[PDB]
């Protein structure tokens, strides 16, 4: 039977930060960048184990360098605007995380670039939309 | 600190000319600064960063340049350009600027008229009198003036003068005087000044002879 | 602005700046066994004002287990910092070689490079540097 | 419009000191350097100093080590520059100016501050007739003038026929002699047959000394 | 005044602009007021103040920053208050805790223009203006078309359930003209509604 | 000593897995054999294939019922030569980009009004989970028109022509909510309305 509007809300905001970070990823790694190549040399600390709403704790630990990052994109024909979408992203995980945890979050021991840890948070994105579904 | 020579000194060029001028460091500088200087008055910004023509600017100059050798250039001379103009930079302490590189307009070759003067009755006064020779509207500046008195050579007693380029007239003009004692001016009774000059074919004498016609 | 490319690195010699150039950006990267702090920063800035330069994101560690116009100066050293620095220079910055310990320099010229920027390119001049033992 | 307001010509004694400033309007005194900068005659401009009103900020330059200091004022916005130990050599003009930072230029200019140092004290100018002869005709043209010596200080105004004749009237720079006194000539090229009758004179002024001399140029 | 009947209804276009209307009939003459948002998640406000817009009826638009920006997501609530100066004084008249993104009500479609026309077809394409990135292919259309002898009522609504900003009017006439019009509707909200008509675009079938 | 071919792997429907790869390029026979596991997550253990697929009587393929497939874990395929296990090579596949549905199934059109469709179409098993692609067409028309269509499985369209024939396919995708595979399913059977 279908679920209750109760994590249709959750679903809802999953989709939400799932088009925020893919916004993100289209706008960095457009071959129209040509700063492309000095992103990719900053080092992002991935998550040991992403599986739960729990741990969106590494994203928001996370954020504030991925605004560093895209500041370095700012020039004419872009369109992306850091401040309000990191913003935004900052709200909408913080939401999803819930304020009742106090979990405490793990990295590997490896770094990644600013490509690889995007699609990291869109792939926990996605495994978590699927499984509400 | 680093030692900025501007080449050449004074340039002299035809209205409508195109010409350049070159400041040179003696350690490499990451960009240099123009100034124009019209007499009498403060420096004006001209080119910033041996590029950005500074705003309010006529876009008849242009600047370019790297490492040691930099150029400020002139695609055509016109009237406002007569100034001098001094490259700076501040890529150490403590900044530095040019010697400086004057701009002269050129026009063709005309001889002066020269004159000479003896004292007024009223100059010989306490034991001291003078005599000027004067050249009018010569061009150009680069004259030559000597002193002669009774075909003897004359040298540490004399001074000049020269004007500066009319807005028009675009000429010099040069005034030489002779400081002398009363009694030694009385005692000789032969006076000349000869001019040598670009325009001059041959060497021109004006000479006076003290109580005579 | 950003100079798309490293100093030609002469073998045998290495280089440093005096001053850099404001928009000059230092990676805040540490020893081995150590990582940025969270929510930390990437770089760290020169930017500056009608009067000053400064650098603007303090960088940081944890156990992972005379002015000039228009310059900025070395940033201080910071703790478990690594043992190189990575920087990202700005057309007109001038680099200046010297031989590493143990070697001699067989010239009188000037070992100065320059960023410069001409055809939408940007490389440094070759220095006229050799080093020999 | 951002303006840069000095003081005027100073003249002091060899051995003194002075003190010469820099009123700034147009913009905020304390967000920017102000610089100075020296031009001795036909001999190049010169930085002096650094001063930044709002953290008493100074920097030097080798050469004018303890020969020069700077103050500022913020209360009028104003900008010192003191010397000390003048000497001949110290004779020049001092602009004041406002630093771009980003660029490392001086974006804006004073008018420029003489000053100059000399034994010497006011005195008259002594005028004498550069009067035109025979041996200075040329043609159907002559020569005649004005001759100004033994004066101090600067300037000296000339102007012929009370200003009526202005066609040539070339006035000459003036010069230093041994005693430190000032001279200076001015000349008029005039059709020979109109000395007969026209009235040629020079009417030299002196402000310093408050004087005129109207002297009057005729052959002899 | 009068307790009469009061109602105050805000919308948001979903990227910058809150447009709000306050009507009370008991409202007294020459009333100064203002609504002020009051985010929770953010930190900035915003005020505007009431101008007329009817006898007993007011409306003004809280801009919170460049038109096509993203001011507000999902899980944003801004509490909404009418505050009526009275002497020095504010007094607060209404109150409601505005969730931006369940009272959408987008901007009418822009750029309305033919891109072919026949003898008894057209294809009309559209745009729509500040549209938030969070909805993708979320959106509804519904269109209309005059022909002559009726009136903008009785004419059938044409429904595209899916974001097709295109349409391909069939079975027209040779030789007539007509007048379109479209609006939009987000999926997502309960009190979502229908943006107001676009501007109508008049075309002309080719003759015979 | 020639690279080893390249695994190319899909999942249909999230219902099995099947890894082929081109063991006829090789000059001679080899029962090439393939190990797989999941790296950073639990269980980061070996496994070696249970069900072979073969062509021309040598190993060809692989097949995964569904117990070990976890689309959002990397999944890490290394395939070896037999006679000489150096000769390996290893490969990493995110999975929940390698997902292929089922072409949707009973498309049925059905009035909304004189001069108005609408199409209906089911998915087996990934309501959610997928997005759409119809495309119709006209007898009179020399091409296809697609339009996008969103999680809704629905497709209006407006002013039918009711003298002319109309055909409809749909053909689905895992993308973009649950994944981001790039390969679409096959069309379905076509629908036709109208004269
Ligand atoms: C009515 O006119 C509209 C005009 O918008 C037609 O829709 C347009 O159809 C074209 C293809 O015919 C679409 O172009 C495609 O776009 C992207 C790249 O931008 C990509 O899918 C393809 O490479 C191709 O270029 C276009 O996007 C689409 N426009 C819109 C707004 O949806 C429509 O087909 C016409 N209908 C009829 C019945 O003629
Ligand atoms: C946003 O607004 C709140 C509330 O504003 C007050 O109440 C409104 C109804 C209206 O009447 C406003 O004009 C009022 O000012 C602000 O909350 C106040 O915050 C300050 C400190 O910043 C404080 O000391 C007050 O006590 C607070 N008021 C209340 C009612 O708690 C808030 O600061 C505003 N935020 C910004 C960024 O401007
Ligand atoms: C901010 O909003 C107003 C309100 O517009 C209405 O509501 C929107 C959400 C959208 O549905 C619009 O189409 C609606 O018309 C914008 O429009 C004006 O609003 C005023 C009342 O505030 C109304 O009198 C005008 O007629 C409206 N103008 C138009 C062309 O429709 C207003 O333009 C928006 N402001 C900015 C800066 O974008
Ligand atoms: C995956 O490969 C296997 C290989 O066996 C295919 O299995 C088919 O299974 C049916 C019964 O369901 C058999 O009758 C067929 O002979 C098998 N086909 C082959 C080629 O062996 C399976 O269909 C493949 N899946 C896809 C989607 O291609
Ligand atoms: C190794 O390859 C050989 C053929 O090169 C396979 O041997 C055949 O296997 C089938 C069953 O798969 C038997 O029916 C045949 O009789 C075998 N042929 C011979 C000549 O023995 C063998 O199965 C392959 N091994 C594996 C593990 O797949
Ligand atoms: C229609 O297809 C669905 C799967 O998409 C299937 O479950 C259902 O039984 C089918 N209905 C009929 C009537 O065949």
């Amino acid at each position: 039977a279908p679920t209750s509007s109760s994590t249709k809300k959750t679903q809802l905001q999953l989709e939400h930060l799932l088009l925020d970070l893919q916004m993100i990823l289209n706008g960095i790694n457009n071959y129209k960048n040509p700063k492309l190549t000095r992103m990719l040399t900053f080092k992002f600390y991935m998550p040991k184990k992403a599986t739960e709403l729990k741990h969106l704790q590494c994203l928001e630990e996370e954020l504030k360098p991925l605004e560093e990052v895209l500041n370095l994109a700012q020039s004419k024909n872009f369109h992306l605007r850091p401040r309000d979408l990191i913003s935004n992203i900052n709200v909408i995980v913080l939401e999803l995380k819930g304020s009742e945890t106090t979990f405490m979050c793990e990295y590997a021991d490896e770094t990644a670039t600013i490509v690889e840890f995007l699609n990291r948070w869109i792939t926990f994105c996605q495994s978590i939309i699927s499984t509400l579904t | 600190q680093i030692v900025l020579s501007q080449s050449p000194v004074i340039l002299s060029a035809s209205p409508g000319e195109k010409v350049t001028m070159t400041c040179r460091a003696s350690s490499g500088v990451s960009s240099i600064h123009w100034y124009q200087q019209q007499p009498g008055s403060s420096p004006k910004p001209w080119i910033y960063d041996t590029s950005s023509l500074a705003s309010g600017v006529p876009a008849r100059f242009s600047g370019s340049g790297s490492g040691t050798s930099y150029s400020l250039t002139i695609s055509r001379v016109e009237a406002e350009d007569a100034a001098t103009y001094y490259c700076q930079q501040w890529s150490s302490n403590p900044p530095t600027f040019g010697a400086g590189t004057k701009l002269e307009l050129k026009r063709t070759v005309a001889a002066p008229s020269v004159f000479i003067f003896p004292p007024s009755d009223e100059q010989l006064k306490s034991g001291t009198a003078s005599v000027v020779c004067l050249l009018n509207n010569f061009y150009p500046r680069e004259a030559k003036v000597q002193w002669k008195v009774d075909n003897a050579l004359q040298s540490g007693n004399s001074q000049e003068s020269v004007t500066e380029q009319d807005s028009k007239d675009s000429t010099y003009s040069l005034s030489s005087t002779l400081t002398l004692s009363k009694a030694d001016y009385e005692k000789h009774k032969v006076y000349a000044c000869e001019v040598t000059h670009q325009g001059l074919s041959s060497p021109v004498t004006k000479s006076f002879n003290r109580g005579e016609c | 602005e950003l100079c798309d490319d490293d100093p030609p690195e002469i073998p045998h010699a290495t280089f440093k700046a005096m001053a850099y150039k404001e928009g000059t950006m230092l990676n805040c990267e540490c020893k081995r066994g150590f990582r940025r702090i969270k929510s930390g920063s990437l770089y760290m800035l020169c930017t500056g004002n009608s009067s000053h330069s400064s650098w603007d994101n303090q960088c940081q560690c944890t156990s992972s287990a005379a002015s000039l116009p228009g310059h900025c100066r070395e940033p201080p050293p910071w703790e478990n910092e690594a043992t190189e620095r990575i920087y990202h220079f700005v057309v007109g910055q001038m680099v200046y070689y010297q031989c590493v310990q143990g070697y001699r320099a067989l010239h009188r010229g000037p070992a100065e490079s320059v960023c410069k920027m001409t055809h939408g390119k940007t490389r440094w001049t070759q220095p006229q540097l050799i080093c020999t033992g | 419009q951002v303006q840069l307001h000095q003081s005027g010509d100073d003249l002091v004694k060899p051995g003194a000191s002075v003190k010469l400033s820099c009123r700034a309007s147009g913009y905020t005194f304390t967000s920017y350097w102000i610089n100075w900068v020296k031009q001795r005659p036909g001999q190049g401009l010169e930085w002096i100093g650094r001063i930044l009103p709002g953290t008493n900020s100074i920097y030097y330059s080798e050469i004018f080590k303890g020969k020069a200091s700077l103050t500022v004022d913020t209360s009028s916005n104003t900008a010192y520059i003191q010397l000390s130990s003048l000497s001949s050599e110290d004779s020049a003009v001092y602009f004041c100016a406002r630093l771009l930072w980003n660029k490392g230029a001086m974006d804006y200019w004073g008018q420029g501050t003489s000053v100059t140092v000399s034994s010497a004290s006011t005195k008259g100018p002594s005028v004498f007739p550069l009067a035109p002869s025979s041996k200075s005709t040329s043609g159907g043209t002559a020569a005649l003038g004005c001759l100004v010596k033994d004066y101090f200080p600067e300037p000296v105004t000339v102007s012929w026929n009370s200003g009526a004749l202005t066609s040539g009237v070339h006035t000459f720079p003036a010069v230093l002699q041994s005693s430190g006194l000032y001279s200076l000539s001015s000349v008029v090229t005039v059709p020979s047959s109109s000395l007969g009758t026209q009235t040629y004179i020079c009417n030299v002024n002196h402000k310093p000394s408050n004087t005129k001399v109207d002297k009057k140029a005729e052959p002899k | 005044a009068v307790n009469g009947t009061s109602q105050f209804t805000c919308f948001y276009n979903s990227r910058a602009n809150i447009s709000c209307v306050w009507s009370q009939d008991g409202a007294l003459q020459d009333t100064s007021c203002q609504v002020h948002a009051w985010p929770d998640r953010r930190r900035w406000n915003q005020t505007c103040e009431l101008l007329p817009v009817s006898q007993a009826s007011w409306a003004c638009n809280l801009i919170l920053g460049a038109p096509d920006s993203q001011k507000l997501t999902t899980v944003d609530i801004v509490t909404l208050r009418v505050l009526c100066r009275e002497g020095v004084r504010w007094r607060v008249m209404a109150i409601q805790d505005f969730k931006p993104f369940e009272n959408l009500r987008l901007m009418a479609p822009i750029s309305l223009q033919v891109v072919h026309v026949e003898t008894h077809r057209c294809n009309i394409s559209w745009e729509i203006s500040q549209a938030s990135h969070y909805f993708e292919r979320h959106l509804e259309f519904e269109a209309r078309t005059l022909s002559p002898g009726h009136t903008w009522e009785e004419a059938p609504l044409l429904t595209l359930k899916q974001k097709q900003e295109w349409i391909c009017l069939e079975t027209l006439t040779p030789d007539t003209q007509y007048e379109f019009q479209v609006r939009v509707k987000p999926l997502q909200g309960e009190f979502t509604t229908w943006s107001p008509w676009s501007q109508p675009l008049a075309f002309r079938t080719k003759p015979a | 000593t020639l690279p080893l071919p390249e695994v190319q792997c899909f999942v249909f429907n999230v219902e099995y897995m099947n890894c082929t790869w081109q063991s006829s390029s090789e000059p001679q026979p080899t029962n090439l054999t393939l190990h797989y596991w999941y790296k950073n997550s639990d269980n980061d253990k070996v496994q070696k294939c249970s069900h072979y697929l073969f062509s021309e009587e040598i190993t060809s393929g692989c097949q995964l019922q569904k117990k070990e497939i976890h689309l959002y874990q990397t999944f890490v395929v290394q395939l070896q030569d037999p006679r000489e296990p150096r000769r390996q090579a290893t490969q990493m596949l995110k999975l929940q980009n390698l997902v292929i549905p089922w072409a949707p199934e009973n498309l049925t059109l059905h009035k909304l009004s004189e001069s108005q469709l609408e199409l209906n179409w089911n998915n087996r098993f990934l309501n959610h989970c997928l997005e759409h692609l119809v495309q119709y067409r006209t007898d009179w028309d020399h091409s296809w028109t697609e339009q996008s269509v969103d999680y809704r499985h629905k497709f209006s369209l407006p002013s039918v022509d009711g003298q002319k024939r109309y055909t409809f396919r749909v053909r689905s995708r895992f993308n973009p909510l649950c994944g981001s595979a790039q390969h679409w399913s096959e069309w379905s059977h076509p629908i036709h309305w109208g004269s």
